[PDB]
């Protein structure tokens, strides 16, 4: 389990998780606030 | 002994196991570099399990038809084995206390306890005689052999008192099981060909063996 | 020696029979790391204790609905209370997060720092918030009758009953959701139907649990 | 079908193959042909035992049976195809 | 002696190596000091020969890597069958194949991308596919999204089996080098079993399902009223009506009266005028012949008996 | 040593012949645990004595009142005067209260032998209670224990085991035939081949439910037969 969590802490895994989180956040924002051109 | 014997098989087939008639053309019981399910212990145990289920099936699939002919059971029962409900497409009996999926659940829960407890004794010999199981664990100690647990219930009448007598009975169990496993293949092959019952097939082959056989059935 | 979940299979090493309800069940080794195991212990107890209140709430209100006492089904109670009593959903929800937030954060920091909530910081209360064990905060507020501070053996037996009754309630709440989703009726309506026809009214004949049936 | 042209052809074909191997007029599990199309002692691995005097094992029968079947099928369908 | 030979519990199943990048290499296991290490790790990941000089270990890695590939391909196929059952216009296209465009990919409505859901027809909006799956499924005789969904579930069960096989044949029962070096046995099974049996089995599906279903489709019968494949497999009278020779059963096969099966085993050539594709009766007689040819070919190499050839 | 349940069987080590009616018969090994054997022996004594009273009740009642069916005597409308149509609830009240006392007294004797062997009211009144399950004294008002108790314990357990099988015969015969145990014998003797389990089995002659003074009590047979 400790080794498994270390594997989940590897650069590629963290990147996939972090980028999936960031992409999701941006998508959801555009899903609830569509066509945002200006502040 | 039996046709197909090979010098290669004579290496491991020394006649200790029940039904060793020297027949291993594909070299499956060779202990050298063995592993997975291709190993003597699992394969002998599997032949006996298949054999015991096949002996009960060869009788269960041919019993209702015979008894129905003898008039000992109502015609309502007396149904063909493939028409019992195991394969609804081929037919199903609507006179059970519950529907088949309800009875099948009862089967799942029952078999899982029976099979997984039998498995644990093969994996950890003597384990099923330790943890409490309503006092039944007293009869599940088993022996060092998985296919022959024996004990107060599995060997109720203590038959096979001597090593020789038990060896003979083990030879008779494997012989009758191997025959029944072949009968069960016949029952399935003859149900696809004629679409009739195993008993009916025998009755026709006696009523007229020439016009009632596989070569005639092809047409 | 201790009864295990799959008879014949040795218990995992991180499970030594010390914890209440230890039947050596951790097939995915999720509690292999100790500190993680302590967290999951409080998690199972917190989930289980809520499920026990939930199950007892659904069963009583379901009995009152089975009889003619006008108690709404569990899946309809939320709307009845708000509508009949003109209660503002947003206000009730935020009030809950305020109260639960305070109690949960104090329980959280006790886990992070055991005994740290008994300094008198909260209205001068000290001993009622020290905590006896992980997931077992005795004292005079949470154990008002002293059952944990009297007869050590009785305390151990009570802990076994609590975890087992909590795991049963957690299974029962999953059953109340699955049965409502599959049948659309209440839990005691499902029990009456089964009792009436146990061989023809069950999951195998609900038309949903087994799709090929 | 019994005694029919097809039946006779099939029976004779399989019989001829079995006989050829049985009398060393064909390759066997213990007799293998050389590049010069000969017949020398082969070295079967499984080494199935045969009480048969010429050591004709069941594998030899299986092989001859297949060869003979193929021969019979080809002859029957071939004659049918050539009208004969 | 050709035989099954394996080593038991050769490699432990732990995540210890998962947390040690470059464990497979003597140079890479030391860890990274420059960015070149990252590239080297990925570039030398599947070069087993460079990992170890043991052929048996390399062979065991290759075998399990192939089971991993087979599992990947199965997931891919299950997705295609699933998207055909849940995100496609196949059922409408079955009724009107000359006008409705095949589509099996629907996009979510976000950032304006829903424009990609074109008006493909059949009351459906999605991306037009060109993989040819709709025509393959029609040839196979699939007429419902239920059949596509069931095959998708089957493919995932097969993918799980492939990944299991990969783990089992590397960590539990790893075949020894002698096993892999049985080229004569491998060719006999791949020609006779994989190819010949595969072709024979496919002929079975085509004769009992593809030919009657497609004959009814070409006759103009609505896909809803066509008999289900099992109805055709369990009833000979229906198949006999569509193909008179089925009334004779398999007698003609064992009596060498093959000419009787001329109505489903044909040599027409050319193209079916209704669909523009090859005749399925021609594809059926073809796969039956392929099966026979490859069954013979798989009995050429010597194994555990004297008969056969030595490469 | 002693006679066993079968020729060639070896008695379990825990069955050495101490308890009466010991044929070394424990196929499922439920007596291997001493605590369990003690409870199961009490349970066997309870089922034996109750079943012997039941066999005798069904037979005596059948002879005295051959018109009343034992399987349906519990129905209040079939109660003898002046108990006909008596409030069944009130009747269960007496049985629950009385049985609960006697059953908890006997139970406490199991938990602590010789702990409840005295009249809780009129002190001095005490039962000998030589062995658990055998109180004696007021319970043995004729002194038959003062003799060969072990041989009498054998007759009790043997007659009890036979009565337990018989009672279940009466029940199953009642369910398949609809008649009591002497009426069934007569029907058999009337036409042995005509009336027998071969034909009787396959039919449950018991309704699915009965209304007792306003309450529906669900009823079931011991096998899925035509009901
Ligand atoms: C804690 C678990 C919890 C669960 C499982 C549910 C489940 C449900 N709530 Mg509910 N609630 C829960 C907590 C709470 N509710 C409410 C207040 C209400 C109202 C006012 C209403 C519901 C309603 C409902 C039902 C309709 C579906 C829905 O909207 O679900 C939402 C919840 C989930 C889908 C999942 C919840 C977490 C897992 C449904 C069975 C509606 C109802 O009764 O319809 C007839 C309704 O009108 N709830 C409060 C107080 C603010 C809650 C907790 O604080
Ligand atoms: C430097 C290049 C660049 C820039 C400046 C932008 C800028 C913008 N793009 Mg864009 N885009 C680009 C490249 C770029 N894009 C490329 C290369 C592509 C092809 C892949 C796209 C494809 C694309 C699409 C499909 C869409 C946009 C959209 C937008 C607008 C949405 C703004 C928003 O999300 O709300 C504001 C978001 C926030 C304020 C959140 C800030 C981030 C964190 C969470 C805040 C934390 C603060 C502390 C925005 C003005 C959307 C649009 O509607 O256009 C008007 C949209 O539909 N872009
Ligand atoms: C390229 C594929 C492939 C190959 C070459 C092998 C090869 C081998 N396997 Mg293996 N295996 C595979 C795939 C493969 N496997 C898959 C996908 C699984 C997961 C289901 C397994 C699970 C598995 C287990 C659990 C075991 C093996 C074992 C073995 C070894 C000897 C057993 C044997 O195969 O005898 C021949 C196989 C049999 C006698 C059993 C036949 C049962 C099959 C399922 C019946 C039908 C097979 C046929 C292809 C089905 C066609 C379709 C059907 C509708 C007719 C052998 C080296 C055994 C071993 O380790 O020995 C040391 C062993 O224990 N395999
Ligand atoms: C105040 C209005 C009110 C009303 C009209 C009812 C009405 C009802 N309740 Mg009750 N209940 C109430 C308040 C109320 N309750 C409160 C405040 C509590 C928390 C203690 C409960 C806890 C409760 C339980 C545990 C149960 C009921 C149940 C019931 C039903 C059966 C009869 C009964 O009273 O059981 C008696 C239960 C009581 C708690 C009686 C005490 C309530 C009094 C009024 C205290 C109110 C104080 C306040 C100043 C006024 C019935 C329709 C039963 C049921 O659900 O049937 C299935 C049931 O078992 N209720
Ligand atoms: C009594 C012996 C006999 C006779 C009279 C025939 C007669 C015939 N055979 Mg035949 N055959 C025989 C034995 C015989 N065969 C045996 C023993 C075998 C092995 C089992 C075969 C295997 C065989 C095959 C596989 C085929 C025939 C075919 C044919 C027919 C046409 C051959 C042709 O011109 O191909 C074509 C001429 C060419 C120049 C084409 C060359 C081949 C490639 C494509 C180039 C023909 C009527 C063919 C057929 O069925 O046609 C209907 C064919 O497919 N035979
Ligand atoms: C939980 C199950 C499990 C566990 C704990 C292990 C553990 C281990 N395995 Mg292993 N293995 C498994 C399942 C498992 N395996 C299965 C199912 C297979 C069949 C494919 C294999 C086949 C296998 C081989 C052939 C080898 C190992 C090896 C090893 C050891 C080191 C390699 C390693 O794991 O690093 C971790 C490696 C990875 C995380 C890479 C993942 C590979 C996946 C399948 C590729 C997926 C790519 C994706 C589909 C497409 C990407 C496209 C892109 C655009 C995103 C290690 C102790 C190696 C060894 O023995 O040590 C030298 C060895 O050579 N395994
Ligand atoms: C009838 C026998 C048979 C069959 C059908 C196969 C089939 C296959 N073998 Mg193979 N093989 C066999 C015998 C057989 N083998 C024998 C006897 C040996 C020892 C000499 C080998 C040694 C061998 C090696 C070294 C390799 C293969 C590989 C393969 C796969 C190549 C991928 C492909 O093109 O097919 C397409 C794929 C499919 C059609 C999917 C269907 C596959 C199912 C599971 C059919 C079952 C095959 C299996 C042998 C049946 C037994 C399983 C049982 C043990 C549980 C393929 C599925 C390659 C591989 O890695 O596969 C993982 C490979 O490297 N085989
Ligand atoms: C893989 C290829 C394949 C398969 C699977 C089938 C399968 C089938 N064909 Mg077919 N066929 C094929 C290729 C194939 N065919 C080819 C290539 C041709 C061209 C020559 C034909 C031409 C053809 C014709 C003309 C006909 C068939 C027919 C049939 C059906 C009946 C078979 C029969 O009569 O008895 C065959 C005997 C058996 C299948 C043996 C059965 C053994 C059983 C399954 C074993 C069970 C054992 C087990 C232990 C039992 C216990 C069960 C458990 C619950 C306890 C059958 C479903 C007939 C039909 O359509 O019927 C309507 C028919 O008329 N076929
Ligand atoms: C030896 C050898 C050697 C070499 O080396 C190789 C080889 C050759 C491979 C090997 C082998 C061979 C063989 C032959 C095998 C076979 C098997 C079988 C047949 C089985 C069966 C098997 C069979 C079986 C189990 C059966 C079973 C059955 C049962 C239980 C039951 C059933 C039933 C009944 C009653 C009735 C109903 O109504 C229905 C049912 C439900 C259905
Ligand atoms: C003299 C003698 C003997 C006898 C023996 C015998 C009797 C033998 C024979 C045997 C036999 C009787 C054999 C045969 C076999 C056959 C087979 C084995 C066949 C097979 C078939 C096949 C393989 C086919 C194939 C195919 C198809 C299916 C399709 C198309 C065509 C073809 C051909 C390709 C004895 C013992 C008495 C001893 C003493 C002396
Ligand atoms: C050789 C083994 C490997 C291939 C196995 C193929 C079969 C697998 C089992 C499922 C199919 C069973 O085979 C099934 O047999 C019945 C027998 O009544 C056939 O039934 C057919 O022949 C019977 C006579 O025998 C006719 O009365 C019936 O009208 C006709 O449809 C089904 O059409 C066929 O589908």
């Amino acid at each position: 389990m400790k080794d498994f969590t270390t594997y989940l802490s590897t650069a590629p895994v963290i990147a996939t998780i972090w980028f999936t989180f960031t992409a999701g956040l941006l998508i959801e924002i555009n899903r609830y606030f569509p066509d945002p051109l200006v502040f | 002994l039996y046709v197909g014997a090979s010098q290669s098989s004579l290496a491991y087939l020394d006649g200790s196991l029940p039904g060793d008639f020297g027949f291993d053309p594909l070299g499956l019981l060779d202990p050298v570099n063995s592993g997975g399910f291709i190993e003597p212990k699992w394969l002998q145990y599997s032949e006996v399990i298949h054999a015991r289920w096949a002996m009960l099936g060869a009788a269960g699939c041919i019993a209702p038809e015979v008894l129905g002919a003898a008039g000992l059971i109502p015609d309502a029962t007396n149904i063909k084995w493939f028409e019992s409900g195991v394969i609804p497409p081929a037919g199903s009996y609507n006179g059970y206390w519950a529907d088949p999926y309800t009875i099948f659940f009862v089967e799942i829960v029952a078999m899982q306890f029976a099979e997984l407890r039998r498995l644990q004794d093969f994996r950890y010999p003597g384990s099923m005689g330790q943890q409490y199981f309503l006092g039944l664990e007293a009869i599940f100690k088993g022996s060092g052999d998985a296919a022959y647990p024996g004990g107060p219930f599995f060997n109720l009448f203590n038959l096979g008192k001597t090593e020789a007598a038990m060896k003979e009975l083990k030879l008779k169990e494997i012989k009758n099981g191997r025959l029944a496993m072949l009968a069960m293949l016949g029952y399935g092959a003859q149900a696809v060909m004629t679409g009739k019952g195993p008993f009916q097939n025998l009755v026709e082959h006696l009523a007229d063996p020439v016009n009632n056989n596989i070569l005639t059935n092809f047409a | 020696v201790r009864p295990v979940w799959f008879p014949g299979n040795p218990p995992p090493a991180h499970l030594d029979g010390s914890l209440a309800g230890d039947y050596g069940f951790d097939p995915l080794f999720l509690g292999q790391e100790p500190q993680t195991l302590k967290w999951y212990v409080q998690a199972e107890l917190v989930h289980g204790r809520f499920a026990m209140l939930g199950a007892a709430g659904i069963i009583l209100t379901s009995i009152g609905a089975k009889v003619g006492l006008g108690f709404p089904e569990w899946y309809d109670a939320g709307k009845v209370v708000v509508e009949k009593n003109n209660i503002d959903f947003p206000t009730l929800m935020v009030i809950q997060f305020y109260l639960m937030g305070w109690a949960e954060t104090k329980r959280w920091y006790d886990f992070k720092n055991p005994g740290s909530q008994a300094d008198g910081s909260f209205l001068g209360f000290t001993e009622e918030f020290k905590g006896l064990e992980n997931g077992y905060p005795g004292g005079r507020f949470f154990d008002p009758m002293g059952l944990s501070r009297g007869d050590a053996a009785k305390y151990q037996e009570y802990k076994q009953k609590e975890v087992k009754n909590g795991r049963l309630a957690m299974i029962a709440c999953l059953g109340f959701a699955a049965q409502y989703a599959a049948t659309g009726k209440g839990p005691l309506d499902n029990l009456a139907d089964h009792l009436a026809d146990p061989n023809h009214v069950n999951f195998a004949t609900n038309g949903v649990s087994i799709p090929i049936a | 079908f019994i005694g029919s042209s097809t039946n006779l052809i099939m029976v004779a074909s399989t019989t001829a193959t079995l006989a050829a191997a049985r009398f060393g007029l064909a390759p066997t599990v213990k007799k293998n042909t050389t590049a010069g199309l000969k017949l020398v002692d082969s070295k079967n691995s499984a080494g199935v035992i045969s009480n048969d005097p010429a050591g004709f094992t069941i594998v030899d029968v299986l092989a001859m049976g297949a060869a003979g079947h193929g021969l019979g099928v080809g002859i029957v369908l071939g004659l049918k195809g050539i009208g004969a | 002696k050709v035989k099954i030979a394996v080593d038991r519990n050769p490699v432990e199943t732990s995540f210890e190596k998962w947390a040690k990048p470059g464990h497979f290499s003597r140079t890479l296991s030391k860890g990274p000091n420059t960015t070149t290490w990252i590239w080297n790790l990925h570039a030398d990941a599947h070069d087993f020969d460079s990992h170890t000089s043991d052929l048996e270990e390399i062979s065991r890695k290759v075998f399990s890597a192939h089971f991993g590939q087979l599992g990947i391909i199965f997931i891919w196929l299950s997705g295609m069958y699933f998207h055909g059952a849940r995100f496609s216009n196949y059922e409408a296209w079955l009724s009107d194949p000359t006008h409705i465009k095949p589509s099996a990919q629907v996009v979510w409505p976000i950032v304006g991308q829903e424009i990609l859901n074109g008006d493909v027809g059949g009351g459906f909006q999605g991306i037009q596919i060109t993989s040819g799956f709709f025509q393959l499924w029609r040839a196979s005789g699939i007429t419902s999204e239920l059949q596509l969904y069931t095959t998708a579930i089957g493919g995932l069960v097969m993918a799980a089996a492939m990944f299991f096989a990969g783990w089992f044949h590397y960590h539990k029962a790893a075949p020894k080098l002698e096993w892999f070096q049985n080229v004569e046995s491998m060719l006999n099974h791949h020609l006779g079993g994989l190819l010949g049996l595969g072709s024979l089995a496919w002929a079975g599906h085509q004769i009992h399902v593809s030919l009657p279903v497609n004959k009814l489709l070409d006759a103009g019968v609505d896909p809803k009223e066509i008999p289900l494949p099992h109805d055709l497999l369990l009833n000979r009278a229906i198949m006999a009506d569509l193909y008179p020779s089925f009334a004779k059963g398999i007698a003609p096969f064992f009596t060498l009266n093959w000419s009787e099966y001329s109505d489903f085993l044909t040599f027409k050539g050319g193209l079916n005028p209704v669909t523009g594709g090859l005749w399925l009766s021609d594809t059926a007689h073809h796969h039956v012949a392929i099966a026979v040819l490859f069954l013979v070919a798989g009995h050429m190499y010597r194994t555990n008996w004297g008969i056969g050839h030595s490469m | 040593d002693r006679k066993l349940w079968a020729p060639g069987v070896v008695a379990p080590e825990y069955l050495k012949g101490d308890l009466a009616g010991d044929y070394g018969w424990d196929p499922l090994g439920l007596g291997a645990d001493p605590t369990a054997l003690k409870w199961y022996r009490q349970s066997e004594l309870q089922h034996a004595r109750w079943a012997m009273l039941g066999v005798a009740g069904v037979l005596v009642q059948e002879i005295v009142k051959p018109d009343v069916y034992f399987y349906e005597a519990g129905l209040p409308q079939n109660l003898p005067e002046p108990f006909t149509n008596i409030n069944m609830g009130g009747l269960l009240a007496w049985e629950f209260i009385l049985m609960h006392w006697v059953e908890v007294r006997r139970w406490q004797d199991y938990k602590n032998f010789g702990s409840v062997n005295e009249d809780p009211i009129f002190k001095g009144n005490k039962v000998p209670n030589p062995e658990m399950g055998y109180p004696g004294g007021i319970f043995d008002p004729f002194g038959f224990s003062k003799g060969n108790l072990k041989e009498l314990q054998t007759k009790e357990i043997k007659n009890g085991r036979l009565a337990m099988i018989a009672y279940m015969a009466f029940i199953l015969q009642a369910q398949a035939t609809g008649k009591g145990p002497l009426a069934a014998l007569s029907a058999h003797l009337s036409n042995p081949f005509g009336n027998n389990i071969l034909k009787n089995i396959g039919t449950c002659t018991v309704p699915h439910s009965v209304d007792v003074q306003g309450l529906t009590i669900p009823l079931t047979c011991l096998w899925p037969g035509s009901q």
